[PDB]
RNA sequence: GAAACUGCGAAUGGCUCAUUAAAUCAGUUAUCGUUUAUUUGAUAGUUCCUUUACUACAUGGAUAUCUGUGGUAAUUCUAGAG
RNA sequence: UUCAUAAUAACUUUUCGAAUCGCAUGGCCUUGUGCUGGCGAUGGUUCAUUCAAAUUUCUGCCCUAUCAACUUUCGAUGGUAGGAUAGUGGCCUACCAUGGUUUCAACGGGUAACGGGGAAUAAGGGUUCGAUUCCGGAGAGGGAGCCUGAGAAACGGCUACCA
């Protein structure tokens, strides 16, 4: 009905806010920006609902002003500015850097950084095509276009983005027997290698992953980011290195490691 | 205004539909443009999402191809001969897509002269040069000569004139050409 | 029948009202942007043209 | 820093369930069938038109508020001049 | 894929290519006030993307045969070309063909029918309800018609008619 739809009721947000069903019939809406409403964090929600340094909207709106958060080196001042997979959000007081990196359960999950990681972002590649004047470039899965890419870097292949620049420094290209990042569905947050990947030519590649653990899975193509050669990954992982474990399992850990 | 709406009509099954919807700007089409001889007038309508279509009521000239040996210039538009939908079009002289034409023809007569000297009908060292290194070339198709010598050539417009304003096309070549030729024919 | 005379060139304006439908009758059937002398209007207003620009009707 | 011009918004929200029975709607596809302010990335030495004396150290005319003259029983009515 | 893109042909009542703002006041002397140069705002091209958008595939709706034939002059089903549209399409127009749906209920009638998530009940199976907090969809007394705009056939916009 008429135009864009402008609000978001609380409900019908996204469940990985991590949001409370009560205080507000609203949630913030993420802006038009680099990452899907769904797929995206807000700003807002990172600084309230994460790390705990605003207590209220306007706080964050204050926090925003002086001109601190910086999203991927670039500064921000929208509240509901929609930070997504792999971005690096900069706090210059504090000196604390974070990656938005997914955990073991599905939630955007709160990853301290250095900053000798937090100068690049990893990003995968949703399109490879020619533009205007033959000059190719490649469309990153997280926003970016990229002009004159090394022209053996197909779609679903990972970027190493230098971020400061904006340039591609390195890249993983897409094959069996590589790290591999889940970022969509039931299976989201979990860590792998690919052991093979299905075609079906007409709808939807599918991933067959195995992790650490011996433990198989399959998602679909559009949900999988790479991430490096097994055992050694091109970013930190959060704690638990996206592992998943059974709710039995994840009880025993909680009684086991008490220390009260 | 008029919708392109497809809930005014029956179902497959013959059913009558209801009414379910005031129409809407999305659905919505405009009055036929249906562009006539002589004169250039060119209204430009704002359509979705900004951008202009331009209406073409009145087109004078137009550029046509000669796809054989891939040239096209500026020419005048004298009168629409036969139209595949409709006779009632060719006789109010509306020109539109798909439309057969008659053209100046002059200068495509002078580009050839230029390009082989040969010409229909009946100096520099380099030009001659040119001139030997091609011919044999120069032969085209009989009718195509003979319209020459009447002076307007057969021609069809492939752009669509009430979208662009431009008004464009391609010169009767081959078995369509041939085809066209027929119909005429068999109409008078 | 009010008037609102107004001189451009000194930038002057001055509203005088005529209680004679005979002063005003020279007005009667004129168009807008039409040129109007003084001396049939009144035998105050002599050597002057008027430009009839504007007006209002009763309510 | 009132006003006014310009920009942007007023198409979101809120309410209600009258219509509506392959319609809506749900899950599922598709746009190689299109439009998309905003957004975040991108991005344009080529506007010249002969090349011995040329606006570019920057071009033109308006119009709002305002100041004054009013119209109407009246309205978030607006004429005339500067 | 007649794709992306590039190339030759020309066209065009020739779109765009910064005569815009704030704070900085830095660097070489050819010692002019010269040439320069920092961080930003707004803008602007096409391509991205994002928020969206129109359509769109397949499958699924409650009673009724005291509705068995329905649709096709006034588009019904298909073809061709055009027009129109943001674009696909009988969406509309011209010419042509005679199809399309149906006892596995078409069509018609009713609904004290908005659809769904759901709710009440509660062995298993079910039955009834869902105007209503979320998601779709409609509508602003009724019907039309449009302006502005990226987006409205908008009604705390306008134009008309009826009440
Ligand atoms: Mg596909
Ligand atoms: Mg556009
Ligand atoms: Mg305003
Ligand atoms: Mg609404
Ligand atoms: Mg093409
Ligand atoms: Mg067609
Ligand atoms: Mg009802
Ligand atoms: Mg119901
Ligand atoms: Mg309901
Ligand atoms: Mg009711
Ligand atoms: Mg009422
Ligand atoms: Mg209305
Ligand atoms: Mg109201
Ligand atoms: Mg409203």
């Amino acid at each position: 009905a008429r135009g864009p739809k402008k609000h978001l009721k609380r409900l019908a947000a996204p469940h990985h806010w991590m949001l409370d069903k009560l205080s507000g019939c609203y949630a913030p809406r993420p802006s038009a920006g680099p990452h899907k409403l769904r797929e995206s964090l807000p700003l807002i929600v990172f600084l309230r609902n994460r790390l705990k340094y605003a207590l209220n909207g306007r706080e964050v709106k204050a926090i925003l002003m002086q001109r601190h958060v910086k999203v991927d080196g670039k500064v921000r001042t929208d509240t509901t500015f929609p930070a997504g997979f792999m971005d690096v959000i900069t706090l210059e007081a504090t000196n604390e850097n974070f990656r938005l990196v997914y955990d073991v359960k599905g939630r955007f999950a709160v990853h301290r950084i250095t900053d000798e990681e937090a100068s690049y972002k990893l990003a995968k590649v949703k399109k490879v095509q020619l533009g205007k004047k033959g000059i190719p470039y490649v469309v990153t899965h997280d926003g970016r276009t990229i002009r004159y890419p090394d022209p053996n870097i197909k779609v679903n292949d990972t970027v190493k983005v230098d971020l400061a620049t904006g340039t591609i420094t390195d890249f993983i290209k897409f094959d069996t027997g590589k790290l591999v990042y889940v970022t969509g569905g039931r299976n989201l947050g979990r860590v792998g290698t690919i052991v093979h990947r299905e075609r079906h030519e007409g709808g939807f590649d599918l991933v067959h992953i195995k992790d650490s653990l011996e433990n198989t899975f399959v998602t679909r193509l559009n949900n999988v980011f790479v991430i490096g050669e097994p055992g050694r990954p091109w970013i930190s992982l959060p704690k638990g290195k996206g592992i998943k474990l059974t709710i039995s399992e994840e009880r025993d850990r909680r009684r086991a490691q008490h220390g009260l | 205004g008029i919708s392109r709406d497809s809930r005014h009509k029956r179902a497959a099954t013959g059913a009558k539909r209801a009414q379910f919807r005031k129409k809407r700007k999305f659905e919505l089409g405009r009055q036929a443009a249906n562009t006539k001889i002589g004169t250039k007038r060119i209204h430009p309508v704002r359509t979705r999402g900004g951008n202009q279509k331009f209406r073409a009521l009145r087109i004078e000239t137009g550029n046509f191809s000669w796809a054989s040996e891939g040239v096209a210039r500026k020419t005048r538009i004298t009168g629409v001969v036969y139209h595949p939908s409709n006779n009632e079009l060719v006789r109010t002289n509306t020109l539109t897509k798909a439309a057969i034409v008659q053209i100046d023809a002059t200068p495509f007569r002078q580009w050839y002269e230029s390009h082989y000297g040969q010409s229909l009908g009946k100096t520099s060292k380099n030009t001659e040069r040119k001139w030997a290194a091609r011919a044999a070339e120069a032969k085209i198709e009989h009718a195509v000569d003979s319209q020459f010598g009447a002076g307007r050539l057969y021609a069809a417009i492939s752009s669509r004139p009430g979208q662009s304003g431009r008004c464009d096309g391609y010169i009767l070549e081959g078995e369509e050409l041939a085809f066209y030729l027929r119909r005429l024919t068999a109409k008078k | 029948m009010k008037l609102n005379i107004s001189y451009p060139i000194n930038g002057t304006q001055k509203c005088i009202e005529i209680d004679d439908e005979h002063r005003v009758r020279v007005f009667y059937d004129k168009r807008i942007g039409q040129e109007v002398d003084g001396e049939s209007v009144g035998d105050e207003f002599k050597g002057y043209v008027f430009k009839i620009a504007g007006g209002n009707d009763k309510q």
